[PDB]
RNA sequence: UCGGAGUACAAAAAACCCUCCGAGUGAUUUUAAUCUAGACAAACCAGUCAAAAUAAUCACUUAUUGAUCCAAAAU
């Protein structure tokens, strides 16, 4: 049954690794993004 | 710090050769560099000392700045050590007779 | 060490060796290297690997080792299973 | 290395003033 | 038995080709103070001069084995302008062929950093590719 | 081991063999205080046999 | 100014790495790195 | 305790008085060039050079050759221009070239580097896989004439043997179809050696196939002393290479200790050293042409030895030196568990009295 | 492999295909053991590495995956003397 | 206690209540992995490189640090 379980537990974070990822790689990419409009909008 | 191993020494692969603070000597032919600026044998065989042209990275700009200025006859050396390999790559032996 | 016990008259052990080390049949002791609990992620892998280690230790610390051991610890053992069963003999040495 | 023929070949920043 | 039967246990491969080829042979690992990488067995190098376009294959003995040049009178004689993008594309799709001819489908390239950018060379590199030479030489077996 | 003792006529394979029969041709010593469990066997002589 | 000390935890199972993260933040921690069991590159999410 | 230095220093020549008036080269890639000169020149210190095998560096050459085409300087240096002149003045020619489309008649490039330095190539080539030193030894020869070798794959096939290229036995099967010229006073004498591979001999080599007294360009015509002979390449060494080569006879020359039997499969049969054999026909035989191929094993070649020379089959493999440690200590001082498993014989246990 | 009844046709001519660089010149299929110094653990090795063959064999499923890591210098090779094979013309 | 220079002029080492400079950490992103030949160094303890085998940079850069035991934590 802990066999079982963590192989389950391996499934279903497996599926939701690429959601995460992609997620949190356009955030970091939306971050840089507004501090460079921050900064190309405070330097003018 | 210093020079382990001399002119002649029969190395094997791994053995330090050099261990320096700032680059004395450089690595030559099959001389592995670590980064702690170590030099070490890639290569059973002989070590070998030689003074040769330096010819930097152009990613490395104060090699590069060094190089711009110099006057137009000459060219920078440093000294470098090498192994020469001993042992053949390897061998041909007759393993069936079908 | 106690070279005579109290009331046997024997020659006791240090447990304290016992604890952290292991001899092997052929007189090798085996240790762990110190600190590798200690700090990890100021170290580097590298160091990380060099810790993780199990060594061995010169002949100095093993006589020192084996006067605080009685002949209980020296002798042969069979264990099932045993890890270190694969260990325990010398070959091709030749001095 | 002070004692052979070939002493300062590497030698250059007479070469280059950069003061 | 046969008198012809006999082979000898250790057999002598005297052509220097063949390791390279099986890519068991010894590159040459090192320098990395320096530049460019000599580790390799064969590589593309490009002269530009003012005047002419050379490309050459070398070998790290430092003889050229395969070459392409402009001041040849082959291909001098056959098309304008030497110092041409036309002219280093021309040198390009010559070495290929050549290399086929020489056999070798393998050899590195270390462009410098402005000069990959730069138009000459990249069509060039296409020169090779569709030549069917690759560059970026197989790894070492047991290196 | 085993094989030997047989050879030797210590161990004689006409009865039953178990630990006692071994222990009295002295082929093998146990100290059970010391936590042996019994003999047990390997493969050493497996073409000898 | 400080240093911390935060437990990066896997997406996939028990594995965990151990890092220090800065006091300011100027990057906050998420990372891709490398989990033992399924032997793969996920994204390691800061926890304590 | 100072040495003095034994001819020139390097930079030694150049004035430190007044840097700012010397002329500099700002320009990494100038400096590159100026290294690599500086990096073939003969210099009085150890060197790279020195040390890793430039291979006997200067040899005088051992030249037996065909003597160079003799043509007229002024002539040809004319004409050239002219062509030039010609080519250049082309409006047409210089709009392909602003705009990027142009192509070379590669064809027209195979035959004038034919022409001209071509057989210089082809000599470089031959002595980048050894051509030399393993049949004529100390020497050099030039390949004057285009020699052209092929086989036909299929009804419609043809894969040709240019210096080095790689061929396999499959095509290998059947007798060589070449071409070269000549008008016909002329007397040939083709040979087809397999430099290594040699079984019981390393200094020596097979003849499969080699023909004598060629009138012209004709091939069948040749008196044949050795019937042709597929290569038969070992599986374990990958990669033989084998030698097409072109001499030119002036009277015709009969050698029967040469000649051999007629289907000739033994081994023993073909033992041949190119360097005895010319030493025999020398003053007639004047090396000319030159191309060569790789070959590696091929199923075909299981055939061979089943059928052909009554043999068993040879196969080898390629064996890396066991590595290297050290004395064994009787105290590892400060070493990995796993140290004892460098040392171990074979991996079982073995319970000695037990 | 000729003479043995035990494997069926399909399963005796296939595997004179894969195997085809171990077979002899008189038809014998030689499978070699080498690790274990007792010779009853050989003789599992080589029994097992024959249950494997003709396990491979008797299998039409299999379909012979091949890696281009090994492999990418022979494709390459095979079509660098393709392009030169691929002059035509008729000869002999 | 730790590190750079002199003292210690050229492999190493080398004291002084000797001469002079520093460290008890910042800054980032590219999160810098497992596993193992051979080595340096070294009384010990600690320290360093590292091929093949499988999937970290910049601030003189060198110093930025503490062993057992014992506690708190979870895998
Ligand atoms: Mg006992
Ligand atoms: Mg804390
Ligand atoms: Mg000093
Ligand atoms: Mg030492
Ligand atoms: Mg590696």
């Amino acid at each position: 049954q802990k066999r079982q379980a963590r192989e389950q537990l391996i499934e279903e974070c497996m599926a939701k690794m690429p959601q995460m990822i992609e997620n949190w790689r356009q955030q970091q990419q939306e971050r840089r993004x507004x501090x460079x409009x921050x900064x190309x909008x405070x330097x003018x | 710090f210093g020079i382990k191993k001399m002119e002649g020494h029969y190395v094997h692969a791994g053995n330090i050769l050099a261990t320096q603070r700032h680059f004395r000597w450089h690595p030559g032919a099959h001389v592995g560099l670590g980064k702690n600026k170590c030099l070490y044998a890639l290569e059973e065989g002989v070590v070998r000392y030689t003074k040769e042209v330096y010819v930097p990275n152009p990613s490395n700009s104060e090699a590069v700045d060094l190089v711009t200025r110099l006057p137009q006859g000459a060219v920078l050396y440093k000294t470098f050590v090498h192994v020469v390999p001993a042992k053949p790559e390897g061998t041909f032996k007759l393993v069936a007779m079908l | 060490v106690t070279y005579f016990s109290s009331r046997k008259g024997k020659r006791k052990t240090v447990k304290a060796v016992i604890y952290r080390f292991l001899r092997l049949h052929s007189g090798l002791w085996l240790r762990r290297k110190a600190g590798y609990k200690k700090k990890l992620w100021k170290k580097t892998a590298a160091r990380k690997r060099r810790l993780r280690e199990f060594v061995f230790c010169n002949k100095t610390q093993s006589k020192l080792l084996d006067k605080m051991t009685t002949s209980f610890w020296k002798r042969r053992n069979w264990y099932a299973d045993d890890p270190y069963q694969k260990y325990q003999d010398r070959t091709n040495l030749k001095v | 290395y002070r004692s052979k023929p070939t002493h300062g070949i590497g030698r250059y920043k007479h070469l280059v003033k950069a003061q | 038995p046969v008198e012809n039967e006999a082979v000898a246990p250790e057999f002598t491969n005297r052509n220097p080709r063949n390791l390279e080829l099986l890519a068991v042979a010894r590159k040459e690992r090192g320098w990395g103070t320096v530049w460019p990488s000599r580790e390799f067995w064969h590589r593309l190098r490009v002269i530009r001069t003012q005047h002419h376009i050379e490309a050459l294959v070398e070998h790290r003995n430092g003889q050229v084995v395969v070459s392409a040049s402009t001041r040849e009178w082959a291909i001098k004689k056959h098309l304008y302008s030497t110092r041409n993008v036309v002219a280093c594309e021309s040198v390009g799709r010559v070495l290929a062929e050549r290399c086929l001819e020489a056999g070798i489908n393998f050899m590195v390239y270390h462009p410098t950093p402005w000069e990959a950018a730069s138009d000459s060379i990249k069509r060039l590199q296409h020169a090779m590719t569709e030549g069917g030479v690759v560059l970026r030489e197989p790894r070492r077996i047991y290196e | 081991r085993l094989q030997y003792l047989i050879d030797l006529g210590r161990v004689d394979p006409t009865q039953p063999i178990d630990l006692t029969q071994l222990v009295n041709g002295r082929g093998v010593t146990i100290q059970p205080s010391k936590r042996d469990y019994g003999v047990q066997l390997v493969e050493e002589g497996a073409d000898t046999f | 100014s400080k240093t911390i000390l935060v437990k990066m935890m896997s997406q996939a199972g028990t594995g965990f790495s151990f890092n220090t993260k800065r006091s300011r933040l100027r990057e906050k921690l998420t990372l891709l790195h490398y989990d033992p069991v399924v032997k793969k590159k996920v994204l390691f999410v800061e926890q304590k | 305790r100072r040495a003095a230095p034994l001819g020139p220093m390097p930079n030694e020549d150049i004035d430190v008085s007044d840097l700012e008036r010397l002329k500099k080269y700002r320009s990494f890639d100038r400096y590159r060039r100026r290294a690599e000169q500086e990096a073939r020149k003969p210099h009085w210190w150890r060197t790279y050079r020195e040390h890793f095998g430039e291979e006997s560096g200067p040899k005088d050459r051992v030249d037996i050759g065909l003597p160079p085409p003799k043509v007229s300087r002024t002539q040809q240096l004319l004409e050239r221009k002219q062509a030039l002149r010609e080519l250049r003045a082309n409006v047409e020619e210089e709009r392909a070239a602003r705009l990027q489309t142009a192509r070379i008649p590669l064809e027209a490039v195979r035959a004038e580097w034919e022409r001209t330095c071509g057989p210089y190539h082809k000599q470089r080539l031959a002595e980048y896989c050894g051509l030399y030193r393993d049949l004529f030894h100390g020497a050099t020869f030039v390949p004057r004439v285009p020699l052209h070798v092929a086989y036909a794959v299929g009804e419609d096939d043809l894969m040709p043997v240019y210096h080095g290229n790689e061929v396999t036995p499959t095509e290998a099967a059947q007798a060589p179809e070449v071409t070269y010229e000549a008008d016909e006073g002329s007397l040939w004498t083709l040979l087809l050696t397999n430099l290594d591979g040699h079984l019981l001999e390393p200094d020596a080599e097979y003849v499969h196939w080699l023909v004598t007294n060629i009138p012209g360009n004709r091939v069948t015509e040749g008196q044949e002393t050795c019937p042709y002979l597929p290569p038969f390449p070992a599986r374990g060494s990958g990669f033989h290479r084998f030698a097409f080569l072109l001499f030119k006879q002036d009277k015709r020359i009969d050698f029967s200790g040469d000649t051999r039997p007629s289907p000739c499969y033994q081994l023993a049969q073909r033992t041949f050293h190119t360097f005895d054999f010319y030493k025999k026909h020398q003053d007639a035989m004047t090396p000319a042409g030159l191309a060569f191929f790789q070959c590696r094993w091929d199923d075909s070649v299981t055939r061979v030895f089943h059928q052909l020379l009554d043999m068993r089959e040879p196969v080898f493999e390629f064996v890396r030196p066991p590595p290297y440690h050290p004395k064994q200590k009787r105290f590892p001082h400060r070493q990995p568990l796993r140290y004892l498993d460098r040392y171990r014989d074979s991996h079982e246990p073995t319970y000695g009295i037990y | 492999l000729a003479s043995a009844d035990w494997i069926a046709e399909p399963v005796r001519l296939k595997l004179a295909v894969k195997h085809k660089n171990r077979i002899n010149r008189s038809g014998e299929l030689i499978l070699t053991s080498e690790c274990s110094r007792y010779q009853f653990r050989n003789l599992a090795d080589c029994l097992q590495k024959l249950r494997d063959m003709i396990a491979e064999a008797s299998q039409p499923x299999x379909x012979x995956x091949x890696x281009x890591x090994x492999l990418r210098r022979s494709r390459i090779e095979n079509m660098n003397r393709e392009r030169l094979r691929k002059k035509r013309i008729s000869s002999a």
